[PDB]
């Protein structure tokens, strides 16, 4: 259900480390069921702002309304086993987190924690294992025994097994091929169609375009804008003034159009550039 | 016959464990002073070329085949000299720092070679300030992002004059602006140096630049051949898996639209001059 | 397979560098898996476990090494950070701080050696439960041993002016929670070991 | 530190020989790979052999491979060319250069070298 | 990274191998002291260093304050000397050596000490200069079996890896958490279940760390220890004079204000 950012600051202890930025006066609200990417030039607070999602840092003025979980300044640790059982944290690199015995010991890993049984947990990995493209022979290999790829994909369905209601991604995609990316994207689209929120925290701004619903963009622990794929990138103006990227296809429709080309609306896709060039060229 | 730096010739390669060879008769040149990439999926040869070309790993039949590095054949008594001659950035930008600090870390090398120590500080100050990290001069890679990192790794390989640069994954950590920081930082180089660069990767766009691309395939060579001739053939690289640079991209959907471009066509600029000469 | 003596030498070299990382990290930081019953008191450390992780990966003459380097650990510590009384009466004396330490390091490596002598996949995870028992095991028996000889025939430890028939009573309550707390250790020891060191043999396929 | 000296450069008869000296004072030659080069009247500078520090990798270039052979005296702190069948085409100045970031090998290009010689003149003819 | 903070004051000028030097011998000391002349000695010179460094009161509550209490339970426990609590006769009794509340004002002296001396150390030295004086201190075993060479290499990249380590060791633990994991629950009984999940992947970390780092060494030429120059070293400079005039007053007058 929707996420609500009531005043939320978040403040590291005065006269601490400059480079652990805080969070100032945060206020939005996000949507029940799409895909909202987190965006931001290094510094922004997207790191520290997708930990309250967690309650790993719980913020200290206003309100987070997450789940069915409301996560004041005053939130405890006691009960937010339930919350991460809806709300679930992806780490960068987390192939890390892999460390049992075999694969699948370690995929069943989140059930077992969030109350699955034994068959429950067992039937509930090795269901995501399948959706994650792993072959069956590496279900019952050490995760260690397997490629960076497969070991990611192995961190990914542990985090996605139990089925979360709400999925926080941080840059899933590091390291992966051209189309190993694609397929990461492709499932979690997928896992979005399904009825759950997605929310993505990336460098990649096509990534965004082709797939992003709606924009958190953050800026010294400050919203600076909320909306639309569409509508962020519109202003080549803006994001030069505040040192953000375009999504190539958006770089080269302005190549065209600062060479006066009439591309029509905003293309930000390659298809939708392709439909603008031939929109463009007869009449 | 073309004046080739570093010659390939009949590899074959068996990681330990694993049943099957990573590199089947792999053979390829590669000419002086070009910057060629390599690419390929799953197959993964690539992962395993680099440190072939240096020695780190050897072949199966030292009989049958040979790798050649600056005119010495890469062999028991010439790992170190040809290591001389062939410096690689490696993938992860921690991981590959020694030194406690930016200038110990470039020094590491210098000192490996035993340059008597008045030298080496005048080397590391150049190396240092050549990859614009003299304000890091002294700080500690805890502190430092993987773009330094990774700047600093390409200082200290600088330091040691190498005849052949290999990136070996050395952008796929690294963020977008980091990319193309440690691009054109490596073209610079390259160029104030007339240096060679192999480039191991799967960042289209980074082989799209290249003089030459070959496509790894299962441990073999796919095709090889400059970027405007490899990377229109969208089918046989769809096949192997890999995608294709966003011009090629772009001019391969506008023919999905009726539109046709030619193939000598490769670049952003070569492109929009194109589309803008159709409307007029 | 080219120099290999020196691809192995320098991976040698790596190794022990972060080994000693993760030792100065368990050893100066309040590490996580440090559970103790009565804050103040000699706890249960983690350290065992890495000393007999990595004797076993490289052997007895270097978990010897890396034994004296933990009980150099603690022997600074000790002086410069004590965390409990237990520290301040017997591991400021270099016999009972480094010699029990290096004692049960090389007892892990040999312990190691078994399982690199048994060919069945299964029945190396035993002998690895061997060398995280003796990582806890030696360490404790020897510390008791040599702080009776050093500090119990002679209640002269510095430590207090308590009476000796007091200080033998003192140090009697020590050995005691010594022994109950490596009992405990030992088998924190010597079961969480293989779980590390099969891992690594995993990640360690190649060269 | 800079102060290499080539020397015994001269005039010989086609099919002669001589034999060069790069000497350097102030430092020492064994901390640096040492490289021949030689620069013909209307040429570019060309580099013909060279030394690692190690003394134990040698390069010759297409032009004079089997007729020079190049050499590091360590006692003497110089490093020896010995130019034998010497053509009409090998007239030339030659130079000696110095760079210390190379061990166990050494390249035949004017690039790498950060120190050179004042070079010595070279004239075979009768 | 033992928080040391850059400065151009005279301790900033000692050789890191007198300093640590000085700090092993002032340590050495601090433990022959016995009368109220040399306790009075070796405060004077103590804090004479420390007032001679100039960092003001502030940096040294922050190096004690984790010891104030366990110093506070050292000092009662000896003040006390056996009993844990003297019942009997609760306060002052004597007059010609008044009470053995003066000996737990001995333990207060000694942790200060050390503690006081150990922080200048720590935080006027240089992580890697405070290595290369161990290191040079280990040099003497060359006439063993011994290479101090890779020695000094270890510390040194230990040390470099150590904050590193560090970070991705907590990386760790909220990823674990992340997918509910618990770190402070049950006895110890599953207490100790729950380190696998955490200890599990620092090794693996760290054995792929040291495989790259293996693999990036022997790439720039690393045969080994012998054979190679030094980047960072170590000169001593008339500064240094200094300390040996610390030192050797130190034993003057300790030893004759000492016990005979
Ligand atoms: C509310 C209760 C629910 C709590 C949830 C519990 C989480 C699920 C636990 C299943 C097991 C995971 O923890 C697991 O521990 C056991 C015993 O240490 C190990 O098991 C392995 O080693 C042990 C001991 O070395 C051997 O006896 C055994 O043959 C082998 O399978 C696994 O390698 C480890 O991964
Ligand atoms: C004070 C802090 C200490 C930090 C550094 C200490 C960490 C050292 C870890 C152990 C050293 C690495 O492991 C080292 O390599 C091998 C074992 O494989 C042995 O190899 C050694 O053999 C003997 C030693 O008697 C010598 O003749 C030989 O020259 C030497 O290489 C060393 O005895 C061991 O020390
Ligand atoms: C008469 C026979 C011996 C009596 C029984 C055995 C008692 C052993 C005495 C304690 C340990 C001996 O320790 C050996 O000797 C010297 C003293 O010169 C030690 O010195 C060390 O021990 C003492 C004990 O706390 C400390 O006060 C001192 O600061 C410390 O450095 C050496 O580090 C060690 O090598
Ligand atoms: C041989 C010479 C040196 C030997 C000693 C080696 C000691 C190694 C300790 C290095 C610690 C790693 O880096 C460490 O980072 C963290 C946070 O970023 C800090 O420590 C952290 O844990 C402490 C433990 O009480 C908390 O109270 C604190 O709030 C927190 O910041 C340390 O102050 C810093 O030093």
């Amino acid at each position: 259900m929707a996420i609500k950012f009531e005043n939320v600051s978040y403040v590291y202890s005065p006269g601490s480390p400059l480079e652990a930025i805080g969070l100032d006066q945060l206020n939005f609200s996000l949507e029940e069921g799409k895909f909202i990417a987190l965006v931001g030039h290094t510094g922004s607070g997207k790191s520290t702002l997708m930990q309250h999602f967690n309650a790993l840092l719980k913020p200290t003025s206003g309100k987070i309304e997450i789940a069915g979980y409301t996560i004041t300044p005053e939130t405890g640790n006691k009960g937010l086993k339930d919350l991460r059982r809806k709300v679930s944290l992806a780490f960068q690199f987390s192939e890390a987190q892999l460390f049992e015995n075999t694969v699948l010991k370690d995929v069943e890993y989140g059930p077992r924690n969030f109350g699955f049984s034994e068959d429950e947990a067992r039937e509930a990995a090795l269901k995501w294992l399948k959706k994650v493209g792993l072959k069956d022979d590496l279900i019952e290999h050490s995760p260690f025994d397997l490629s960076g790829g497969q070991m990611r994909r192995v961190a990914l369905a542990g985090v996605l097994a139990y089925e979360p209601e709400i999925i926080c991604l941080d840059e899933p995609a590091a390291g992966l091929d051209p189309m190993g990316r694609l397929e990461m994207m492709q499932l979690f689209k997928d896992y979005q169609a399904a009825g759950h929120t997605v929310i993505l925290v990336t460098h990649n701004m096509d990534d965004v375009a082709d797939y992003a619903d709606d924009v958190l963009a953050l800026e010294h622990g400050r919203l600076i804008k909320h909306a639309s794929p569409k509508e962020v990138f519109k202003d080549s103006e803006w994001l030069q003034k505040h040192h953000l990227a375009e999504p190539r296809s958006a770089r080269f429709a302005a190549k065209l159009e600062a060479a006066g080309l009439k591309l029509p609306g905003q293309p930000l896709t390659m298809p939708e550039l392709a439909d603008a060039i031939k929109q463009s060229l007869k009449g | 016959g073309s004046d080739n730096i570093i010659s390939f010739d009949h590899v074959t390669f068996t990681y330990p464990d694993s049943p099957r060879p990573a590199l089947s008769d792999l053979s390829f040149a590669i000419e002086r002073g070009s910057w060629t990439a390599l690419i390929g999926h799953n197959g993964s040869g690539k992962s395993t070329v680099s440190k072939l070309i240096n020695g780190l790993l050897a072949p199966d039949d030292l009989d049958k085949s040979s790798i050649t590095v600056d005119g010495v054949k890469l062999g028991a008594d010439t790992v170190w000299e040809v290591r001389e001659k062939v410096g690689i950035v490696f993938q992860n930008p921690d991981n590959q720092f020694v030194g406690a600090t930016v200038s110990d870390d470039v020094a590491f090398g210098l000192e490996n070679r035993a340059v008597p120590r008045p030298e080496m500080l005048k080397i590391v100050a150049q190396a240092v300030a050549d990859v614009g990290m003299a304000d890091y001069a002294d700080s500690e890679p805890s502190n430092l992002s993987g773009g330094q990192k990774q700047r600093v790794a390409i200082a200290g390989i600088l330091a040691v004059k190498p005849q052949v640069i290999i990136l070996d994954e050395s952008t796929s950590m690294l963020d977008p602006e980091g990319k193309e920081q440690i691009l054109d930082l490596v073209r610079k180089i390259k160029e104030d140096n007339n240096l060679t660069v192999i480039s191991i990767t799967h960042d289209l766009e980074e082989a799209a630049g290249a003089d030459q691309v070959l496509v790894l395939d299962d441990g073999q060579l796919l095709d090889q051949g400059k970027p405007e001739e490899i990377f229109p053939k969208v089918e046989m690289l769809k096949r192997i898996g890999l995608d294709i640079p966003f011009v090629y991209r772009l001019k391969q959907l506008l023919k999905e639209r009726g539109i046709v471009l030619p193939d000598e066509i490769d670049d952003d600029e070569k492109l929009v001059q194109s589309l803008w000469q159709l409307n007029s | 397979m080219y120099d290999s003596e020196a691809r192995q030498k320098t991976l040698n070299l790596t190794v022990s560098a972060v080994f000693v990382a993760i030792l100065l990290l368990e050893a100066f930081i309040p590490n996580v898996g440090y559970i103790t019953i009565l804050p103040g008191l000699p706890a249960i450390t983690t350290i065992p476990l890495t000393v007999a992780v990595f004797a076993s990966l490289r052997g007895p003459k270097a978990g010897a090494a890396f034994g004296l380097v933990w009980g150099l650990t603690s022997l600074l510590r000790a002086y410069v950070a004590p965390n409990g009384l237990v520290t301040i009466l017997l591991f400021q004396n270099p016999l009972i701080a480094l010699l029990p330490r290096l004692a049960a390091g090389w007892a892990a490596g040999l312990a190691g050696q078994l399982a690199d002598k048994w060919e069945k996949e299964s029945r190396k995870p035993l002998a690895y439960a061997l060398s995280g028992l003796l990582a806890s095991a030696v360490n404790t028996l020897i510390v008791i041993l040599l702080s009776d000889l050093v500090y119990f025939i002679h209640p002269q430890k510095l430590a207090l002016a308590l009476g000796a028939k007091s200080g033998q009573s003192l140090l009697v309550i020590l050995f005691t929670a010594l022994a109950v707390n490596g009992i405990l250790e030992a088998v924190f020891s010597g079961l969480i070991t293989p779980l590390i060191t099969a891992p690594l043999k995993k990640r360690l396929k190649r060269r | 530190q800079v102060q290499l000296v080539e020397s015994g450069g001269g005039l010989v008869q086609p099919g002669g020989s001589l034999r060069l000296s790069c000497t350097a004072s102030g430092f020492t030659l064994d901390d640096y790979a040492i490289g021949w080069f030689r620069q013909a009247p209307g040429k570019e500078r060309e580099g013909i052999s060279c030394i690692s520090r190690s003394g134990s990798s040698t390069t010759y270039a297409d032009s004079v491979k089997g007729r020079f052979t190049i050499s590091r005296d360590r006692a003497e702190n110089t490093v020896y060319l010995q130019m034998n069948s010497l053509k009409p085409e090998d007239t030339a100045d030659y130079y000696c250069a110095a760079t210390p970031v190379w061990y166990w090998s050494c390249a035949v290009k004017v690039g790498p070298y950060d120190y050179w010689g004042q070079g010595t003149q070279v004239t075979v003819s009768s | 990274i033992g928080r040391y903070l850059p400065g151009t004051t005279f301790v900033y000028r000692v050789d890191p191998r007198a300093k640590l030097l000085t700090t092993f011998y002032f340590i050495i000391m601090i433990f022959l002291a016995n009368n109220w002349v040399s306790y009075l000695v070796i405060s004077i010179f103590g804090l004479a260093y420390v007032f001679a460094t100039g960092l003001k009161a502030r940096v040294f509550w922050d190096g004690v304050k984790p010891m104030i209490w366990m110093i506070v339970f050292t000092s009662l426990l000896q003040t006390f000397f056996m009993a844990g609590g003297k019942v009997y006769w609760h306060w002052w009794i004597f007059t010609l050596s008044s009470e053995g509340l003066i000996n737990g004002l001995y333990v207060f002296i000694r942790f200060a000490m050390i503690i006081l001396v150990s922080t200048v150390m720590t935080v006027t030295t240089k992580p890697l200069e405070i290595a290369d004086a161990m290191e040079w201190m280990l040099t003497p075993l060359k006439l063993f079996k011994v290479n101090v060479g890779m020695i000094s290499l270890v510390i040194s990249i230990a040390l470099r890896f150590v904050p590193t380590l560090f970070d991705q060791t907590v990386k760790i633990m909220n990823a674990q958490r992340s997918r509910g994991a618990d770190f402070n629950d049950g006895g110890l009984v599953k207490r100790a279940k729950s380190v696998v999940p955490m200890l599990v992947p620092l090794f693996i970390d760290s054995l792929e760390v040291a495989l790259d780092l293996s693999t990036a060494m022997e790439s720039r030429g690393y045969k080994g220890s012998e054979g190679r120059t030094r980047y960072r070293i170590l000169e001593w400079s008339k500064v240094d004079l200094i300390p040996v005039a610390y030192c050797l007053l130190l034993t003057i007058l300790m030893i004759t204000t000492r016990k005979h």
